């Protein structure tokens, strides 16, 4: 199985630099070509530039050129794409893809990587529960979830029982407070006969303050 | 540089309904490739070399053009079609890609299932009171959802967010968030999300006591 | 297989 396995989200102020990973696996890494693509919010998707491993350079889209630098380790399967004086207009998700042959679409992609530029400071989220009771029931279902509070920058990724519940889960876009912190909500609806038996845990991770935070959603007692 | 443009930005359809999209070059290729991308997700190939559907790609999708003019179809949308489409070149660098079109589905009105959450007491300890609201799997989008406190409505107080419309049902889903300080959150009783909609035949109320 | 910037063949 081909997988293209991304290095997590980042933040760096204005003028700094980035360097994002792109591990391959589930083919030859030298007889295939790794390129990067970016979504930003003014745009859909920008071809940055990209790599065929035989032959020691990169090439690059004039745009980035002098700003960019594409590189790749052999013997890891590793790309990456490193990003120099960083500015608002680089806050993008940055995917890595494959070249496979030229009468064909980039067949796999990476999960994308979020880089944000900004002087603000990094802040981990608090996690709070939206606990299930007699008022989040609805015809013999409960919701429940997880309040993910005053995180900077994006993204915050929730999973529900490390990935073993997925059917239900509404884990809805951030909305930016006030205070310049983001906040969302994660939420769930289940049986409401089995509150007492199942367990229910939402799994928040922020990987620009490396928080990971597991909160175990219980009945209101 | 070529310049991909497709028309049109974003459309929206029944399922079973036929979609079209063009993708237009500013100047001749050889062919064009067509990416799906799903919301919060990387893109993933449909259709290569302007005909030719991606691997997994079910026959509902085609692709046809030549030169500088090319169309996706979809000739039986299904709800898991929702997803923004892009054609892309690569018969001349810079590789280029179409702006995106947006498709999302038309279906019958559905009412939300609503549900309301009480701050935490972990969060009160903290110094703030969210109360969340949730609006449950509801069609068309537009919902009114308004918070009232001990009968008064609030305004400045809240945000809410809305989901992308959900793959198998396309419904959405809306977290409507009040924000108080554990001082003002204990200085009222009744907590009342009320909401209104197409699918509810008068306003439906979901509220609670505080400490209770 | 023709690799698609570079051209390289890849049988």
């Amino acid at each position: 199985e081909v997988q293209l396995v991304q290095s997590g989200a980042e933040v760096k102020k204005p003028g700094a630099s980035v360097k994002v990973s792109c591990k391959a696996s589930g083919y030859k890494f030298t007889d295939s070509e790794m390129h990067w693509v970016r979504q930003a919010p003014g745009q859909g998707l920008e071809w940055i530039g990209g790599v065929d491993p035989e032959t020691e350079g990169a090439a690059y889209n004039q745009k980035f050129k002098g700003r960019a630098t594409i590189t790749r380790d052999t013997s890891t399967s590793t790309a990456y794409l490193e990003l120099s004086s960083l500015r608002s207009e680089d806050t993008a998700v940055y995917y890595c893809t494959r070249g496979y042959d030229y009468d064909y679409a980039l067949d796999y992609w990476g999960q994308g990587t979020l880089v944000t530029v900004s002087s603000a400071s990094t802040k981990g989220p608090s996690v709070f529960p939206l606990a299930p009771s007699s008022k989040s029931t609805s015809g013999g279902t409960a919701a429940l979830g997880c309040l993910v509070k005053d995180y900077f920058p994006e993204p915050v990724t929730v999973s529900w029982n490390s990935g073993a519940l997925t059917s239900g889960v509404h884990t809805f876009p951030a909305v930016l407070q006030s205070s310049g912190l983001y906040s969302l909500s994660s939420v769930v609806t289940v049986p409401s006969s089995s509150l007492g038996t199942q367990t229910y845990i939402c799994n928040v991770n922020h990987k620009p303050s490396n928080t990971k935070v597991d909160k175990k959603v219980e009945p209101k007692s | 540089d070529i310049q991909m443009t497709q028309s049109p930005s974003s459309l929206s359809a029944s399922v079973g309904d036929r979609v079209t999209i063009t993708c237009r070059a500013s100047s001749s290729v050889e062919f064009i490739h067509w990416y799906q991308q799903k919301p919060g997700k990387a893109p993933k190939p449909l259709i290569s070399a302007t005909s030719n559907l991606a691997s997994g790609v079910p026959s509902r999708f085609s692709g046809s053009g030549s030169g500088t003019d090319f169309t996706l179809t979809i000739s039986s949308l299904q709800p898991e079609d929702f997803a923004t489409y892009y054609c892309q070149q690569w018969s001349s660098a810079p590789w280029t890609f179409g702006q995106g079109t947006k498709v999302e589905i038309k279906r019958t009105v559905a009412a939300p299932s609503v549900f309301i959450f009480p701050p935490s007491d972990e969060q009160l300890k903290s110094g703030t009171a969210s109360v969340v609201c949730l609006l449950n799997n509801f069609y068309p989008r537009e919902a009114k959802v308004q918070w009232k406190v001990d009968n008064a409505l609030q305004s400045g107080n809240s945000q809410e967010s809305v989901t992308e419309q959900d793959s198998k049902d396309s419904t959405y889903s809306l977290s409507s968030t009040l924000t108080l300080s554990k001082a003002d959150y204990e200085k009222h009783k009744v907590y009342a999300c009320e909401v209104t909609h197409q699918g509810l035949s008068s306003p439906v109320t979901k509220s609670f006591n505080r400490g209770e | 297989r023709k690799l698609p910037f570079s051209k390289r063949e890849v049988p």
